């Protein structure tokens, strides 16, 4: 049972989510992330820390990046 | 053939490492072992193939990693070795290696950017290429994301852990493996990630020279381990999907299997275990 999608502004930046097993986009950029077995997420900016789900991923790729356009 | 810690090298030591570490980065060889890991950073998952992290291999595979890059060091400068990273004792931005001699401090809040060291952006000797945040500067924030490093107590707790790995031998396993990982339980390899910050938090967490040294404690503590259980050893031993067995081999080298690595003395000694 994959997470709902999401779509919304954080930070200044358009952090969007999808079922696909789940697509993350930073302002239109795919972004790489995982869920963990105990459900947790991460994602590939932040690979160490599991956070509780896709948009709290999401959330931590734009606080990672200050700005800065994604790969 | 001896790994020494960080907080003991002479002053030759730390500029011979740095020296070939700055080779292997010019020459183009370092980025490819940033790649390297990426990838099966980005491949190895709960639910299927998994390889290099959370998995029982986790231990040998970053081994044989760590072999691969000392080799490419020692073809630089023979006399260096990998040094290791006690973050249970070396716990604050002041520790020798932070030093502007050694891997440079922490970096400016505004972002991130490591500001001296023989890494610094502005030295125009350590070029970012292979990541995902588009910034080309070396980045860290010593201590900005997590409060602590792991402390020697709960070291020990980890290392009192009997059984190597349990099934599903993977981020959700009980035991001495995902523990020293740290996807469960006080969390000890990847709380040192996440306190480091910058790419040291990514999937291309080799951009920061300190990734060796962390992996190199790491390793350290996987052989104490063994000391301490003399009756255990490597798990899964046979016909296990998705996971590398213990005669099974392993990607990326496709020619050395765990069994091949449980011994870390038919590669290196360390100055005191
Ligand atoms: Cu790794
Ligand atoms: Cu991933
Ligand atoms: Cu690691």
């Amino acid at each position: 049972a994959a997470p709902e999608s999401f779509d919304e502004v954080y930070k200044g930046r358009r952090i969007q989510g999808r079922p696909a097993g789940y697509e993350v986009f930073v302002d239109g950029v795919q972004l790489h992330v995982m869920r963990n077995a105990d459900g947790s997420w991460i994602s590939v900016v932040s690979h160490y820390d599991p956070v509780p789900t896709p948009r709290a991923a999401a959330r931590a790729a734009v606080d990672e990046l200050q700005g800065a356009p994604l790969l | 053939t001896v790994r020494k810690n960080q907080a003991t090298l002479t002053a030759d030591e730390k500029r011979r490492f740095v020296a070939a570490v700055l080779e292997l980065k010019r020459s183009g060889r370092y980025d490819e072992f940033v790649r390297t890991h990426n990838e099966f950073i980005m491949s190895d998952t709960d639910s299927g193939e998994r390889t290099g992290h959370r998995s029982p291999s986790f231990l040998p595979w970053h081994r044989r990693f760590l072999l691969d890059f000392e080799q490419a060091l020692q073809s630089v400068d023979s006399s260096v070795t990998l040094p290791y990273w006690d973050w249970s004792a070396d716990r604050t931005v002041r520790a020798s290696l932070w030093a502007p001699d050694f891997l440079g401090g922490t970096g400016r809040s505004t972002d991130g950017r490591v500001m001296d060291g023989p890494f610094a952006a502005s030295t125009g000797n350590w070029p970012i290429n292979v990541r995902v945040d588009s910034r080309t500067y070396l980045r860290r924030s010593l201590g900005g994301s997590v409060a602590e490093l792991p402390t020697r107590a709960e070291v020990e707790s980890v290392l009192a852990i009997s059984a190597y790995d349990l099934p599903p031998y993977n981020s959700a396993s009980e035991g001495f493996r995902n523990h020293l990982e740290g996807w469960r339980g006080v969390n000890l390899h990847n709380r040192v990630h996440v306190w480091v910050g910058g790419q040291m938090a990514t999937g291309v967490s080799p951009n920061d020279p300190v990734f060796w040294l962390h992996h190199a404690y790491v390793d350290k503590l996987w052989a104490e381990w063994q000391r301490r259980h003399p009756d255990s050893a490597y798990v899964p031993t046979g016909g296990t999907p998705d996971v590398v067995d213990l005669n099974e081999t392993m990607k990326p080298w496709n020619t050395v299997r765990p069994a091949d690595l449980l011994d870390h003395t038919a590669y290196y000694t360390f100055d005191a275990l």
